């Protein structure tokens, strides 16, 4: 009982380590769109104004 | 009955066995079972362990 016990911990540990690993990649691919978008807004900000 | 010298000849044999016994017989034999109730109460830490 403890020593299957020990090896789920483990599993469970893994995939938690897992999926916290795809949320911090998934948040820099959210900062990445947010910063493109950012910057693709600042130059049509410009661009727009300069026109105007 | 007969009044008789027997009485200290088993005194003599009485003594004899339990100082083998006591030395000899009884550490050892007590040894070996409170050693396996440690065993067994050891087991029940460990079930406890591993849910814990």
């Amino acid at each position: 009982d403890l020593d299957l016990a020990k090896a789920s911990a483990t599993d469970q540990l893994k995939k938690a380590k897992a999926e916290a690993q795809v949320i911090i990649e998934q948040a820099n691919k959210r900062r990445s769109q947010i910063l493109d978008e950012a910057k693709a807004e600042a130059e049509q900000e410009r661009t727009k104004i300069v026109a105007q | 009955m007969n009044l008789n010298a027997t009485i200290l000849g088993q005194a003599i044999a009485f003594v004899l066995f339990v100082l083998f016994c006591m030395k000899y017989v009884w550490p050892p034999l007590m040894a070996a079972i409170e050693k396996r109730q440690k065993e067994i109460a050891d087991g029940l830490a460990s079930a406890e362990r591993a849910h814990k």
